[PDB]
């Protein structure tokens, strides 16, 4: 089978900047390739067809080039609407093949997570868990660390994340870390702390609480 | 204007079976070859069958063959897939897609989503989340509600039955023990709460649920 080998996997890049997405086939396939634009919550729309011919209706800031193994999609001044997901795919050869796709994202001024910490609800204290959750919140850029600590203890079991996609308003990354203990295990402890790492310092942002302390 | 609309789609238990549809409309339908194509969780694309305009000659890839049956009656100009013994890695979006002179895939329907899992459904807790008893307030103050445990997705989270929608982050369900668990933030000025209120309205359609929990602040005792 064709291997479609899509680079780079996401790009950040400014309104108005040009920026270039490369597609290498694993074998040589003239110009039988296309590429395709993914809206969130949409279905893909084709943007070029064989290689280098706009579809109907698609603005010329768009265009395709090459031929045999290595090809290119490039944007020529990257719009607001721009920033989403691209991927390119050959008809040469069945079976058909698309690359894993580009995800390009806007760049924006740094800026620190604003860090909440909530102990378990009352509610949740009647289950057999008990969830402490943590909300890094509107920082920039999008890598960070966050680490669980019990009793100045370093958590990893029981710590799931979830991540936001980049906010279209402000352009910032949010992430929810969410610490699930049994409810016997929660009382057993007393000082529940997340730290946030981030590129915005070099020391974390720390938010702890103690148990049935007001 | 170029219409495709699939329907079909549901949840089915691994080595079970599904029709899938496509109703084209808009230009003469059997006139273009077509194609399933779907996309995974992870938002990988992957070609599934194709079909030529005349319906005498199918194609599809390994990981399908055997399984899947693309068909098409050009009278009703409706596309078909027929899944069999479908497994967990079938689960995606299925799109019905209009081809040009060569498989590239010119017209995209909306999808129908396929979920593949022995899962059972359940409907999750949901669970206020206040601030830290008697934290010392600032500025601005964030709440958030966690929805513990469900499966299928979606949950449908609002804030005040959708008219507080700024300063609002949910988060992406994660899966867990065929569970799925997911959370919302909601960021107001620290005038505005406790003394307005602010509800999370949960629904999960799957299990006819629906839940409100007002975010009460903690204490007093
Ligand atoms: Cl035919």
């Amino acid at each position: 089978d064709i291997q479609m080998t899509q680079s780079p996997a996401s790009q950040s890049a400014s309104l108005g900047e040009s920026v270039t997405i490369t597609c290498l086939a694993s074998q040589t396939i003239g110009t039988w390739l296309a590429w395709y634009q993914q809206k969130p919550g949409k279905s893909p729309q084709l943007l070029i067809y064989a290689a280098t011919s706009l579809a109907d209706g698609v603005p010329s800031r768009f265009s395709g080039s090459g031929s045999g193994t290595k090809f290119s999609f490039k944007i020529s001044s990257l719009q607001a609407e721009d920033f989403v997901s691209y991927y390119c795919q050959q008809f040469y050869s069945t079976p058909f093949t698309f690359g894993g796709g580009t995800k390009l994202e806007i760049k924006r001024a740094d800026a620190a997570p604003t860090v909440s910490i909530f102990p378990p609800s009352s509610e949740q204290l009647t289950s057999g868990g008990a969830s402490v959750v943590c909300f890094l919140n509107n920082f920039y850029p999008k890598d960070i660390n966050v680490k669980w600590k019990i009793d100045g203890s370093e958590r990893q079991n029981g710590v799931l994340n979830s991540w936001t996609d980049q906010d279209s308003k402000d352009s910032t990354y949010s992430m929810s870390s969410t610490l699930t203990l049994t409810k016997d295990e929660y009382e057993r402890h007393n000082s529940y702390t997340c730290e946030a790492t981030h590129k915005t310092s070099t020391s974390p942002i720390v938010k702890s609480f103690n148990r049935n302390e007001c | 204007e170029v219409q495709l609309v699939e329907s079909g789609g549901g949840l089915v238990k691994p080595g079970g079976s599904l029709k899938l549809s496509c109703a084209a409309s808009g230009f003469t339908f059997s006139s273009y070859d077509m194609s399933w194509v779907r996309q995974t969780p992870e938002k990988r694309l992957e070609w599934v069958a194709m079909i030529s305009s005349g319906g005498s000659y199918s194609y599809y890839p390994d990981s399908v063959k055997g399984r899947f049956t693309i068909s098409r009656d050009n009278a009703k100009n409706t596309l078909y897939l027929q899944m069999s013994s479908l497994r967990s890695e079938d689960t995606a979006m299925y799109y019905c897609a209009r081809q040009g002179d060569y498989a590239w895939f010119a017209y995209w329907g909306q999808g129908t989503l396929v979920t593949v899992s022995a899962a059972s459904t359940t409907a999750p807790s949901v669970y206020p989340l206040a601030p830290v008893c008697g934290d010392t307030t600032g500025s601005s103050v964030t709440l958030g509600c966690l929805v513990k445990g469900y499966f299928p997705e979606p949950v449908t989270l609002t804030w005040n039955s959708g008219s507080l929608s700024s300063g609002v982050h949910t988060f992406p369900a994660v899966l867990q023990s065929d569970l799925y668990t997911l959370s919302s933030s909601v960021t107001t000025v620290s005038s505005t709460w406790p003394s307005e209120s602010i509800t999370c309205n949960v629904a999960h359609p799957a299990s006819s649920t629906k839940v409100d929990k007002k975010i009460q602040p903690r204490g007093p005792t």
